[PDB]
């Protein structure tokens, strides 16, 4: 008697779905003057 | 669609629907093609 009572399992062998990872996500780099009304660090990179 | 409802494209919860039709130009060349003829012509004999 290893186990008495209900044994409800999911079993989890269905197929999974595959999705494309995204299609224009753009690079950029160029300079710019820091200070006040800039809102960036001059290394960090911002989400636009 | 058929063949884009697929069981792995409604299984991400993408559903897709096609709608075809076609619009009403604008009739900016009415053409009108006149001809004289004689088809009729033997009409009037009675």
């Amino acid at each position: 008697s290893f186990f008495h009572g209900v044994t409800v399992t999911n079993v989890d062998i269905g197929a999974r779905t595959i999705a494309l990872p995204a299609s224009s996500v753009i690079g950029l780099c160029d300079v710019f003057t820091p200070g006040a009304q800039a809102s960036a660090k001059p290394n960090v990179p911002v989400l636009l | 669609d058929p063949d884009l409802n697929s069981a792995s494209q409604l299984a991400q919860g993408k559903v897709y629907w096609n709608i075809r039709f076609t619009d009403v130009p604008p009739a900016e060349n009415p053409n009108f093609r006149v001809e004289v003829t004689d088809q009729w012509l033997t009409e009037v004999l009675d």
